[PDB]
This record gives C-alpha cells, structure tokens and sequence, in this order.
C-alpha cells in the first residue's frame, strides 16, 4: 500500500529501453542472458550511460543525490578490475557503494552478502530521500551458495538442487525496489542475470518471469555479429 | 551454449509427432495426384506434332 | 509393450539375449493372406548356424532357396511405391519380370488360410517344393524377355494353376503334383 | 519472332507464319540466340533440333526465370523427322520424376 | 468397491444386466497416490502409482460372462489424458486388462459430430 505506481523515466544511453520497456524508477528489468553470452561486461554500458531525466519530467532529480550500488556474487580476477576500469574511465565510480564479493571469498558470503547491503540501502535510499541504483550482477553464483545448505542439510531440494525454501531465497532479495508514497526517494533495482542456456524451466528464468512487469532479453543470434 | 526447455518443451515435441506422423501420410499421395495427369499431356502431346512436322 | 518403445527395460533387454523377433503388420494381416509377418521388421540372428544343419539334414538346395527368393520382395518393396504407379507396362522388362514371379510368390507362398485345415497343415516337403517352384519360375521369366516372350500370354500360363492347386492339398497329394507341376513349367514356356 | 534453324528452311521464317532471319552460326547458334533473347521482347524464340541445344540449362541460369519467349525444339530439318515421340519421352521420365 | 460388492449380487444372481461407468480416473489415481505414499510404497512413472495395477484390476474384473449365469457386468471406462498421449501411466496400465480403444477428434467436436 505504501508503494505507488513507477512513473519518472530515466535515461540508460539505450534509445532501445529508454521506449520498448521504458525503464523508470522503482522498476526492475531482469537482462535475461543465457551463458555462452556477456552481460556483466554489457552491463557497465548501462552503469555509465545512466543519467536522470529532470527539465521532461517539469521538476530536478539531479538535485536529490543519484548514487549507484554494485555488488557481485562471484567474478574473477579480470572482471574485478575491468569494472573498475570502465568506472574510472567516466568518474561515475564516484558516489557509489560497492559490495563486491569473489570466487575465492567465502563462498557463505555469496547470499548473506545481498541480504546486508540491500538494508544499507534503505538507509540512504528511503531515510535520506536519495534515488539509489542498486544494480546485483552474477546471479549464479548466488545460487552456488544457496545450493550448498539446499540438500546437505535438514532441507530438501525442492526444485534443481536448490532448497524448496528457494521462493523466500528469491523474496527478500527481488521484493527492495518501488517508489514510495511519502518519500521521496527510491530504490531502483536492476537484477542482471547469467540464466543458464536459453532455459525457461530453470528455476532462474522461472520466478523472474511473473515477478517482472517490464523485462528484456539480450541473445547471442546478434551478439555475433558485434552489435551492442 | 543455447539449450530449450525441458518440461515446457515436453508438451511441444509430443505434438511435433501428431503435426509430423499424420502430415507426412498425406503427403504421399498428394504429389502422386499432379504427376499421375502430367504423363498424359506428355504422351498425348506427340499426336499432332508428328503428323503435322 | 505400451507403445512399441525400446528405452522400457524389457525389450533393450531381450534384443540382445534373445536373437530373433517376428513383427506382424496389421495391414499385411487386414487381406486375408497368412502370415503377416513384415520382413523388413523381423530378424533371426540363429539362421547364420543353422545353415549347416538345415542342409543336412533337410535338402540339400534348401539354404539355396531361402537366401535367394528373399530379393523378390526387397525389389518389390521399392517398387510398389510410386515407381509402378503408372501401370508396370510404361517401366522396362526387367522391371516388369519382378510382378510376373510376384503373382505366384504373393498367391501360393505366402497365401493361407487358418478357416481351411487342408492347407494350413503344412511341412517341410510342401513348402519347399513351392519355394523351389519359384526359382525355377524366374529361370524361364528371365529366358522369357531375353526372348521377347509376351507378358500377356505368361499371366496366363496353365503353370500358375498348376501351383495353386498343391496347397488345397495338405501334402499326400503334394509328391504326385510336384510330378506334374514341374515339368508343367518346363513345358509352357517351350509351348510358347 | 526470331526462329532460325538451316538455310532452307530459315526462308520461310522471312515469309510470315514466323519472323526470323538468321540460320546457324554456332552449335546452338549462340551469336544470335543470347543477344537476341536478352531483349526478350520477341514474340516468339524457338530453337530448332537443327542446331541442338544440349545445355539448355545455359538459357535458363542466365535468364534466371522466364516462360514467356524461350525456345522449343521442334525439329528443323527433314529427314521423315517424327523422332521428338521417342526423344521427349525419354527427356521428361530421366531428370523429372521416375526413369523408363 | 461398494456398487462393485452389490454390483455382482445384481447381474450374476438376479440374472440382470448391468452397464457400469466409469468416468474421471485421473482422480481415483491421484487420491490413490496419498494412501500409498504413508504405507512406505514407492510412486510409479510420472509421478502416478506403480500399486495402481493390482487395485484398477479388481474393478474391471468383475466383467465377463460366467458359465450357466446369462447376467453379467459390461465394464465401460472413461479417462482423461492431455491429447490422447501414451507417455504415462494412465492409459499403459489400463491397456493391457482392457481391449481396445476409441479416442476423439478434434475436427469432429469442433463441427458438433457426436
């Protein structure tokens, strides 16, 4: 009741969301992406190209603060500095929060990792009436994790390995996100998955669908000829 | 790489067989039809060619 | 089994184990013309040692036969199809000569009936007589078009008869018209 | 038009009944034939048996699609020609459904 | 099991005839299912019951004729699958104590051909 319906479009530099979809605050689009194809290297396209619409919608919105999240589940040594490297070659890494997470970090720290930075969020997001980005990237890996406590305990898989405690596991995390009636501030969150293959019986592609209202599918058909 | 479902996908190649299986009877004496008339035009052809070349 | 499926246990299973298996067709069954037994679908991996024991013990020729007469519906298998479909008239002479043996393959030797006892009480010295019969048949089919000979008048030949009358008979009548029944074709194609 | 075949009877091609006045000048009488057909606003292009197009395929994946003004064998020349029964049969049944 | 008890007393020993019909198995076999489930027996192929067999069997065996007794049940079945398809239990099982079968066309329903 509390959160009323999204409507303060944003530009992403993609003339492509920015009308198909046309991605505003509070709104999440889930980058469907099988595996075989890059979308964490796509992605920092996006995280550069974000910019806020303020003299169409009749009123500022660089004037509340337009910070940005990050946060990974599990990237390797060339995609740690590459990030940082397309951050640093705007100066958009400035005014950011990053909740970076590896393969060689506690692989525990995959799932609880999310759960603490999302309530930092909140803080800045909702209490202080700034519009925050959260963008979570490498959602695989997430799913490495949850599988280990899914079936070596008490739990059972219920669904691929995974625990059938998995609709909670997906809740909490998916659930952050939508603009507030009495703030003024929001938290737009952009999941960007690495589904894998072109599978939509996987538990990943799944949810995600009657979750979502807007969503977008990135292919690998194009993705070969070299177009971004 | 690129994969299709599993169990959505179940439900389509069970009737990949009812569209194929039943589709591919018919197409048997369908072609058979056009190419049983065409021998008669071909024959029947020659009949004023000869006398009048 | 439920569907005719190979991946339910039983049947991957005795395949192997068990070397032979007799597919009846259900449209080769409808004409009324026993057995129904579609070839293309049955194997028997135990022919391969019994072949010396067969002619041991049985005739001589008898493996001779079998082996052979087996292409007649190889090459008619194909050629029904849509190779024939203009009448077999229009196709060449050694392309028509496969219909001539086929009448006496598809109305003696492979024609019962399980409604009359006379004929369905058969063994050895019957049925190889009328799979001989057959090969001594294409003999003169194919010295028939090396000659010219007419296939109106072979479809017509006494001989055709004389084969059908042999399996009315259980086999006592059988030795006396194998008697008559062979020299009959040796002598019909010498009358043309 | 535009029928050619031997001398003899190219003459009548100059009368009317048909409009041509060429003859042989190749072994399908290219010189003429594609020049000519390229055009193609004859009102009639038929190539005799008198000169023989064997690759009438040469015609077709040059044209790339056309019935209208194409050649037709007919024969061109007299020698009790009536041989385009026992020819045509065996040009249909070889490249265009079952063989004799 | 209750009609089929009383069921036998009516054809075989009043000398009626009797017409059973069935209809909705998909139903009888999931319910089935739970009661198994807690006795320690294993579910069977694509999820319905394997201990389906010898329990479908006692229903459908009380049809036939009986020597001297001229009444006797006609058993007539009725089940639903998705299309028609064999590529589970229902159909499989049922199919071998029973003979025959006689399934619907599309075309025909669609232009009311009853």
């Amino acid at each position: 009741v509390a959160r009323r319906k999204p409507e303060q479009f944003i530009q992403t530099g993609i003339s492509t969301i920015d009308v198909m979809n046309t991605l505003v605050r509070g709104q999440k689009l889930p980058i469907f992406s099988g595996s075989g194809l890059p979308a964490n290297e796509i992605a920092a396209q996006i995280a550069r190209q974000a910019t806020v619409r303020p003299d169409l919608s009749g009123e500022g919105e660089k004037e509340e603060p337009f910070a940005v999240v990050f946060a990974a589940m599990g990237i390797t040594q060339r995609e740690l500095s590459y990030f940082i490297q397309e951050f640093e070659r705007t100066g958009a890494l400035s005014r950011s929060v990053l909740f970076l997470n590896k393969a060689d970090d506690p692989t525990i720290e995959r799932i609880l990792t999310p759960r603490m930075a999302l309530t930092v969020a909140e803080y800045l997001a909702f209490e202080h009436d700034y519009h925050v980005l959260v963008i979570l990237t490498d959602m695989t890996n997430y799913c490495e994790a949850l599988r280990e406590i899914g079936a070596a305990r008490e739990e059972i898989p219920g669904r691929r390995g995974y625990p059938g405690y998995m609709y909670t596991d997906l809740a909490t995390i998916y659930e952050r996100a939508g603009v507030v009636e009495g703030k003024k501030g929001s938290v737009t969150q952009i999941p960007i998955l690495s589904m894998p293959d072109d599978d939509r019986t996987h538990p990943i592609p799944d949810l995600t669908g009657y979750i979502t209202e807007g969503q977008i599918q990135l292919s690998r058909e194009l993705h070969r000829k070299g177009i971004y | 790489s690129q994969v299709s479902p599993t169990r959505m996908n179940l439900l389509q190649r069970r009737g990949q067989l009812r569209l194929a299986q039943k589709g591919v009877d018919l197409l048997k004496k369908k072609r058979d039809a056009l190419v049983a008339e065409f021998f008669g035009l071909v024959r029947e052809a020659m009949e004023a060619r000869k006398a009048l070349d | 089994p439920p569907g005719g499926d190979m991946s339910e246990p039983v049947t991957q299973s005795t395949l192997r184990i068990v070397g032979a298996f007799w597919r009846l067709d259900a449209s080769l069954a409808f004409r009324r013309h026993f057995p129904a037994i579609n070839w293309n679908g049955s194997y028997s991996l135990f022919t391969s040692a019994l072949d010396p024991w067969y002619r041991e013990n049985v005739a001589e020729d008898y493996p001779e036969l079998r082996d052979a007469i087996s292409e007649l519906l190889q090459r008619e298998a194909g050629l029904q199809e849509i190779v024939q479909l203009v009448g077999p008239d229009a196709l060449q002479d050694a392309e028509r000569l496969v219909i001539e043996v086929g009448r006496i393959i598809r109305e003696d030797f492979l024609q019962q009936n399980a409604y009359h006892e006379v004929d369905a009480y058969c063994s050895m010295k019957k049925a190889y007589g009328i799979m001989k019969m057959i090969l001594a048949f294409y003999k003169e089919a194919e010295a028939a078009i090396k000659r010219g000979v007419s296939i109106d008048e072979i479809l017509q030949l006494p001989v055709l008869e004389r084969i059908g009358r042999a399996r009315y008979v259980s086999e006592e009548e059988f030795p006396a018209y194998f008697e008559e029944a062979m020299k009959e074709i040796q002598g019909a194609f010498k009358a043309l | 038009m535009a029928v050619i075949a031997d001398p003899e009877t190219a003459q009548g091609f100059r009368l009317a009944g048909l409009e041509g006045y060429g003859a042989s000048s190749a072994e399908e009488a290219q010189s003429l034939l594609e020049t000519l057909v390229e055009r193609g606003g004859y009102a009639l292009v038929a190539v005799d048996e008198a000169l023989l197009p064997d690759p009438e395929r040469a015609v077709e994946r040059l044209m790339r699609g056309r019935d209208l003004p194409v050649l037709l064998p007919i024969a061109g020349l007299k020698e009790a020609f009536q041989g385009h029964d026992v020819e045509g049969y065996m040009r249909e049944l070889v490249r265009k459904t079952i063989g004799f």
